[PDB]
Parts: C-alpha cells; structure tokens; sequence
C-alpha cells in the first residue's frame, strides 16, 4: 500500500526496513524508488529465528550459524531468493 | 503423514501379491511425490534362515511401518521386531484392520501407537446403517 | 556343612570376639571364625596367607590390622593371592580407593569408603552451601589425581537453571613440596574463595602455612579439604574457621568390624542361598589355579547386600564398598572442631549452633569477582585503533576532533620490536562505552601474531589450535582484549565471542578486470596478477576453506605476505595485482589513502569483536550493551568518528 | 582403514575412562581427518534397562567397531550383538588384545573377522627377545 503510494508519491517518502528496502530494492517495476540515501547503514543490526529462552540448541544453533557463514550457499540463495531486479 | 519416501512389509500370507500389487500400482503411474524404499515379504512358519528380522530391519529407513499378516503372526514378527527394536521411537506403524482384528484386542507384542482404518465401530452403527442397507435392498 | 575361615586380625580381642559374633550371627548351616595377627614381615603375611587362610579354606576376611600408621596396609598382595584362588576379600584397612581398584585388587570392599564420594559429599554439600565458583588443586599422585577426576565426574554428572555446578579452576600440585607460593599466586589469580584440595595433614600444614603467607589461608577463602588433610597433625596448623569431616562410625572396629560380621552373615546365609554353594579348595600349595566357585562366590559378593547391620542399613556399592555412608561434618570452634554432623546420601546434618566460616563470614561469600583493569592486547586496527608512539614521558598528544573534542588515545604497552605507547582508535572508545556501562578498566598490550589466533597444527605435536593471542585469551593472559575481527567456527570451536554491532566486510583491495575471485581473471590470476593476504590471518582460514583454494591459498601461499601492514606496503607499492584484506578495514585504508582501489565485492561481512571467554558478566552486559551501542548514537558516533573521517 | 568418521564402544570395566580418555585425546588436537560418532559405555552386570544393545546399535553408522571389555563379557554383549545383528557384513571390528586374550581362544560369540594387535606370538619369541632383554638388564 505505502509502496505503490510512494510509487505515486502519496507521501513524501516510504520508510521501511532496509531489508524491506532490500527485497523492495532489487525488485521494482520501473526505476523510481531508491533507498534512504544509497542505502548507508541505518541502525545496523541483523535478524535470526530464535527458539525458547535458553534453549539447549543455543550452542548448537550457534554452530548452525557457523554453518551459515561457513556455507557460502548464503551467497547462493542470496541470489536465488535475494537476487534483486534493480542490480 | 507427508512422508515422501516410504517402505512397507508383508508376509507370504494372502493379500501379499495383492497388497504389493495395488501398492506399487498406486506408487506407479501417479504424479504424486510418493516414494518408497521396499517391502520385505516372507514366511515365519519355519525359522528365519538369516534371522531376516534384523536384515530387513536395518533396511528400513522409513518411519512408516506397513505390514500384511495375521494378528497372531503379527505378534510373532512384531514382538520379534521389539527384539530387533527397529520399532524405536520416531518410526510409524500402519496396520491392516484385518491384521488388527478386534479393536478390543490390544496385543502388546504388536507395535505401540499403530495406525489403521476400517468401517466405523463408533460412528457406524450396525442396526442403523444395516436398516438403511435394507432400504437399499428396497 | 560348616564354614572354615582363617584370617589375620589386629589384636586378640579381634579374633575372639570375631569368632563370638561369628557364632551369634552364625545362628542368625553354622559358622565359626579363625584369625591371625598382622605378620611383621611381608613374606610373613604372605606365607601366613598361604596357610592360616588357605589351609583353612578361608571364607573371607575383613582386614585392617595396621599399626594405624596409615601405610595403606600392606596386604594388597594378600587379597591378590585371594584372587589366585579367586577367593573373597574385602578391604577394611583403607578409606582410599587404592583398596578399591579391581584391576589391582578385584575382591575387596571398604569399611571406610573411598575418599571419592567424600569430597563429592562436599560437592552436593556445596549445593547445600549453594556455592557456585569452585577451584581445586592437590599434590601429584594417583589417588589424588584420580580423586580430582571423580570429583569432575560429579561435575560431569551435572552435564545433562541459573548457574550450576560451577567449576572455577583446576590446578594441581606435585607430591611432597614446601612452597605452593606459585600455586598460591594462582589462588590470588583465583577470584573464587572456594578452596578445594585433598592431602595429608602435614602437607595441609604447608597449605595453611604458605597459604596464610600468601594470605590465602587468611579470611576470605573457603577451604574444602580432605579428611587426611583435615584430620591429624594439621590440627596444630588448622586454618581458622576451617572444617573437617569423616564418615559416621568408621574408625571403630567395634561397630564397623561388627558390621563386617553382620553383612558377612548376610553373605553367609546368602552364601548358602545360591546354586552350587560350597567352599573353595584349601591348600595354597596344591592350588595352582583360582577357584571357579570361589569366583562365583565373589559374584555372590556382587550379589551381597544386607537389610540392616551393626552399623544399620547398608548395601553394596558399584565398587561394592559399603554404601549410603554419612560423613560427619565438624565446624571450627576456637580452632577446635564443633561438629556440624553427618551428611548421608540424602541426609545431611548441620550443627545446632551456627557453624564458623573461615573468617567471620556469616554465609559462604561470593567468590567470583572480576578485576577492574581487564588486560587487553591487539595489533593496531587502522579501522579504529591507531597506536602512535607516545610522548617522551609516555604522554599522548592532546588531539581535538573535526568537531574539536580533545579525543583520548588509548595508552598501551607493546613489545620491543617491550615499550609503552598510546593508541588513537574508536575501539577503545567502545571500551569507554563498556566501562561506561559497567565500570571496567583494562591493560592494553600488543598482538604480533598473524591473527587474534589461528587454529593451527604446529611443527610439533600436530596439535591444531588457535595460533595467536586468541590462545592467550583462552589462556586469559590479557583479561579482556578485543580485535575488530569476524567470528569463525574456530572461535565457536574455541569459545563464545561477543557480537559486534559493526558490520565488516571481506574482499581484496587493489591499487589505484578486477572482478570477483571466481572471475577467470581472478580465478586464474596470470603471472602479472599477484594477490595475497596476511599469514595466519582469519581470511587465511576463509580461503583455507574453499574448493579452489589450491591456486588461491596454495599458489598464493607463495605470494602470501606475513604482515598485513606489509600487505599495505607492497600494496601501495603495487608490487602485486591486488591485496586480500578486510574489506571493511580496506574502506578504512582507502579512506585515509585512496592510492589503492579496493574491489566492490561482498564476502564474509561480520564486524568487530572483543575478548569473550565462556561465562562473563559481559555475556548479557556486553550483549545488550551492544544493543545500546547500535541503539544509541555511539554507533553513529563511530560513523562520524571513523566513517565520516574519510575525505577520499 | 581410511575411515574418516568412526565410533567406538566400551564397558564400565577398567580402562574405560582411559580408553575414551586417550581416545578423544588422540581425536582431539590432531590435524588428521580423524572423526568419530560416539562410544557407548555401560555395565552388563544387571539387565539392560533399555536393552541398549539395540539403542546404541542403531546409533552406530561406522563400520569399525572398537570395544573395551573382558573377553567373557565381550561374548555377552558380542553375542547379544549378533542377536542385534548390528555386526552385519560391511562393519569392522577392532578388538583389544586383552579383550581378545588368548590367540588360541576363538569364541564364536565374538564378532567374526575381528582385528587387534599385540606383542608378537609369531615374530617375537619369548626365549630370544627375553635373552636380549637380559642383555638390556646388563
């Protein structure tokens, strides 16, 4: 709703997650919408899917992250799902 | 159950070539993601030359266990499987209502938490659906 | 149809009353007892066993006949010979597990259970004390070492809420030394007041003596010692407020040896209660082999239990040595024992009056206390830390900002190639955020290695472990250090590190094609194309995990530069095509000097880091601390402080 | 044997914490591609509450079987394993010479084709190497 709004410009700009601005970044019909700035870091942070508080998988899931970075298929799907149309 | 790969079991007892027949048949021409490992059919009359309970037992990677045999023999190889322990938690048990037999009967030698289906003892009443059946004869 | 048992007792009354109770319980299908003395010579007890017991076809003997000069009474080779017939034997002569071990002595028991569960009863007893951080050391010895082992098994038992059976530190001592003053300095290095040790009473006198010299035995250290350390001549050297303990009714052959008679009866009727119940052959000479039934009789000893004995209800153990004992705790009262009481398996007996802690402590104090100054070490990170030479007095030049703020460089000490210095960097600014959260000072050192640490198998031992100061953080050498480094599974393999809010990057920088590494120009670098990274770097692990690393890591290992600063050298020198480095740090360098054109690729982007080893208040403190760091402008500050410091 | 992944076994009998100790130790700091699943230590004195022969049995994906126990108990759980059949062809058997005991002794309850090592019965003679040993005493 706010996306097509900003496409028309129904408001001055559309605020959203830089991730929302990422999937929103690559994929666009025409080239109009751009990041806040070039996309410079605004509230640098990162996301993950947690579990129950103090879950035993804690160190385990940590190792799962070690497989995430230790994967490089992160780059793969980083195309597959995450390749942008803007480029 | 959403198990894409699978496997089954049977005895040499009747329905054997039938259950495998329509089994692989349903597993054959479909566009479904149905898949299955295999099914071990045998006869427990004499002893097991290989003690094949273990042999086919390890061969089973699918949780679902579907066998065809008589409830008593089902206790023979089912308890024999408890000895194998291949029923260990995380598997799944599909049982023939015939192999199941009496709902009131609950042999512990058979796998716990087994699954099946049949004509309804609870939902379907004999006198009611029977009366409607006479009406069908009409 | 009657029992025939030879034995060796300590005193005449032991033998006589032994046969007496032997008659009494023999009625309670009849039995009698026969015992000898403690034979002075080793061969004396030896052939003595070869006859008085053997020739008696002795059933069993519960044997303590010491001078009670400790000594771990000699008849180990005796119960051995009982193995030569596979005949039953049960040790009465030791509270150590030395008498336990089956490979040494198969048939044996303990009227004085092994000291293992003792300090373990002090473990669950510390759960009663609800203490957490606990450290341990003792002299070098099998019973001592393996004792600490079993203690860890108790700690290992807790493997499967808040905190838990916290093991502070495991040290060790050698047997028979005077000054622990080094290990005493370790106790100084030990924040926890809990002191776990086991020794004899005189080595314990060295413990309270040199410990008081270190002021370790001084108030403020909770000493859990061993009975042999606790009991005995240590009473002269007894630490103030210290406690000592022993099992209930153990040292008295009256109730204990009487219990040996009673349970012996449970195993007599029980000895008659099995299939093929009989007695082993008699003559030692004439017995060249072990009795098969005698061994089966020992299996009945494994099957031997008693409802209630002279000491009351007692069963066997896994070692079959007694069971369900109760160690009587005695608090200090004016350097004299004020008995707390016996802790059974379930049961524990506190005193009536309030027990005395080592000092005037009302309760077990809080042991773990972090140091204000937490030593740090690193190498200058151009991204943040720029370590300049300080003034001639070591002062730092007061430096305003672009905004004009007189920024504070980080004073430091560093090696000769040792020298003090100062460091201008945003890292120590994040440290100011750290102490700014919970006050923590620090001691800055340098890092000369190829990384924080690089998991590496050395030329010796082939031992693969972090090569660098990271091991020193595993070693905790620097108490709390930091590096702006991305974490790795090796760190995961090493220890839990922090999560920096910084978002780093990894790619190669080139002087100012040049596509990604997979690009055939890069993937197949020509002779004109040379590239590398720092030796023993984290990127060394990165490329070191890859399919094509042969050319990259291997072929580049020839081109590999040891010093990343040197990579900046040959980089600005452009002696090679491009330079693999931290793409973040590359942006920092391209900021100050644009003479190098870094790539635009994206690989391995994580962020900074700080020294984090296992449990630290910096766990949540530093975690949520970072949550504020990015959450506050301190993030945007560093941006201004560093990212905005880029002119070109 | 060139088996990168592995697994072992032991009883509660002695050398237990020792064999696991130096075991994981050798498996610890090395740069070798050594890997192992796990090792099940237990005590067969009483019965097996879980009949854990099956439980740890299925847990073994490594062909190599390395256990620590007494030859007689080795026959207890080894024959018990034949009952499990987890020794089925394609596994591998590493045995302690002590657990092995007498070379002449060949209990069938133990795994067939087991492997071990010890001081040489064939190559090393008692009187010869013994005489050289006396020369060493010299």
């Amino acid at each position: 709703d706010a996306l097509l709004s900003l496409k028309t410009g129904k408001l001055d700009a559309f605020i959203y997650d830089a991730a929302v601005l990422n999937y929103m970044a690559g994929r666009d019909e025409g080239c109009k919408l751009v990041t806040i700035g070039s996309g410079k870091v605004f509230a640098s942070t990162g996301y993950g899917i947690a579990i129950q508080k103090d879950s035993g998988w804690k160190r385990q899931v940590d190792l799962a992250i070690l497989q995430l970075f230790g994967d490089g298929e992160m780059e793969e799907l980083e195309a597959l799902w995450l390749t942008g149309i803007c480029h | 159950y959403d198990w894409y790969i699978f496997s089954i079991v049977t005895t040499y007892f009747p329905g054997y070539q039938d259950f495998v027949n329509k089994i692989r048949s349903t597993i054959e021409n479909s566009f479904v993601g149905w898949e299955l490992e295999e099914v071990l059919l045998l006869d427990m009359s004499l002893d097991d030359g290989d003690s094949k309970i273990q042999n086919q037992l390890k061969k089973l990677q699918s949780p679902i266990i579907l066998l065809y045999c008589t409830k008593e023999e089902a206790t023979y190889i089912f308890e024999v499987a408890n000895s194998v322990g291949l029923t260990g938690y995380g598997y799944t048990w599909i049982v023939p209502s015939l192999v199941a037999g009496d709902t009131d009967t609950v042999p512990s030698e058979f796998p716990t938490g087994l699954i099946s289906v049949s004509y309804d003892e609870w939902d379907y009443g004999l006198p009611a659906r029977v009366r409607d059946g006479i009406a069908i004869i009409t | 149809k009657i029992v025939n048992i030879g034995a060796v007792l300590s005193t005449r009354k032991h033998e006589q009353m032994f046969r007496e109770a032997v008659n009494q319980a023999n009625k309670r299908i009849q039995l009698q007892a026969t015992s000898v003395t403690h034979k002075p010579n080793a061969i004396q007890m030896a052939l003595s066993v070869c006859e008085d017991l053997i020739s008696s076809q002795v059933y069993a003997i519960l044997v303590s006949h010491p001078p009670t000069p400790n000594d771990h009474f000699t008849p180990t080779p005796v119960s051995y010979t009982a193995g030569f017939y596979r005949i039953p034997v049960l040790g009465l002569t030791t509270r150590m597990s030395i008498y336990s071990d089956k490979s040494i002595h198969l048939s044996f028991l303990r009227t004085v259970p092994p000291y293992s569960h003792q300090s373990s009863v002090w473990f669950e007893m510390m759960r009663v004390y609800n203490w957490n951080h606990i450290i341990l050391l003792v002299s070098d010895d099998h019973e001592g070492r393996a004792a600490q082992k079993r203690l860890e098994t108790l700690l290992e038992e807790r493997e499967s809420n808040k905190r838990g059976p916290k093991a502070e530190k495991v040290l060790q001592f050698d047997p028979g030394t005077k000054n622990v003053t080094a290990l005493l300095m370790e106790a100084r290095e030990l924040e926890a007041r809990v002191i776990i040790l086991s020794a004899s009473e005189d080595d314990a006198a060295t413990v309270y003596r040199a410990a008081a010299m270190l002021d370790m035995t001084g108030s403020g250290y909770v000493w859990l010692v061993g009975e042999r350390e606790i009991s005995g001549n240590a009473l002269r050297y007894a630490p103030d407020g210290i406690i000592g303990l022993q099992l209930i009714n153990g040292k008295n052959e009256s109730a204990h040896i009487s219990d040996a008679v009673g349970v012996v009866a449970q195993a007599v009727h029980e000895l008659l209660e099995k299939e093929n119940i009989t007695d082993p052959p008699r003559g030692c000479v004439g017995n060249t082999n072990i009795w098969k039934t005698g061994p089966l009789f020992k299996r009945v000893l494994m099957s031997s239990k008693y409802a209630d004995g002279v000491t009351g209800r007692v069963e066997f153990n896994e070692d079959g040595d007694r069971k369900f004992a109760q160690y009587s705790i005695m608090n200090l009262q004016n350097r004299k024992l004020v008995q707390v009481g016996i802790y059974n398996g379930t049961h524990v007996i506190p005193n009536d009056r309030k027990i005395i802690w080592p000092g005037g402590e009302t309760e077990k104090p809080r042991g773990y206390q972090m140091s204000t100054r937490l030593k740090i070490v690193t190498i200058h990170q151009e991204p943040f830390v720029y370590v300049k030479p300080t003034m001639s007095d070591g002062t730092c030049k007061e430096e305003f900002t672009v905004n004009g703020d007189p920024v504070k460089k980080v004073i430091c000490t560093g090696p000769n190639d040792t020298v003090p210095q100062c460091c201008y960097g945003f890292c120590i600014d994040l440290l100011i955020k750290l102490a700014r959260t919970m006050q923590f000072t620090y001691e800055v050192h340098l890092v000369a290695d190829g990384k924080f640490g690089t998991q590496e198998r050395v030329q010796n031992s082939n031992k693969k472990e972090w090569n660098g100061m990271m091991g020193e953080l595993l070693s905790g050498q620097a108490d709390m250090i930091v590096a702006p480094l991305t974490i790795n599974n090796e760190r995961a393999q090493y220890i839990e590190f922090s999560k920096p809010f910084k978002y780093q990057g990894l790619t190669i920088l080139v002087k100012k094609r040049i596509t990604g590494i997979n690009d055939p120009r890069l993937r197949n670098p020509s002779d004109k194309f040379i590239y590398a990274t720092v030796k023993q770097s984290s990127v060394d692990i990165y490329f070191r995990r890859q399919v094509e690393l042969s050319t990259m890591y291997r072929h580049m290992e020839k081109h590999n530069y040891e010093s990343a600063a040197e990579a900046i050298q040959a980089v600005r020198d452009n002696k090679l095509h491009a330079f693999i480095w931290d793409s973040a740090v590359l942006e920092f360098e391209a900021s100050q000097k644009c003479d190098l054109v870094t790539t635009g690729e994206l690989f391995f982007r994580s962020g900074f880091g700080i020294g984090m080893r296992k449990d630290s208040p910096w766990k949540q403190q530093v975690s949520l601390s970072i949550l504020k760091s990015h959450e506050n402008g301190f993030m945007e500050d560093l941006d201004k402080t560093w990212v905005r410091y880029q002119e070109c």
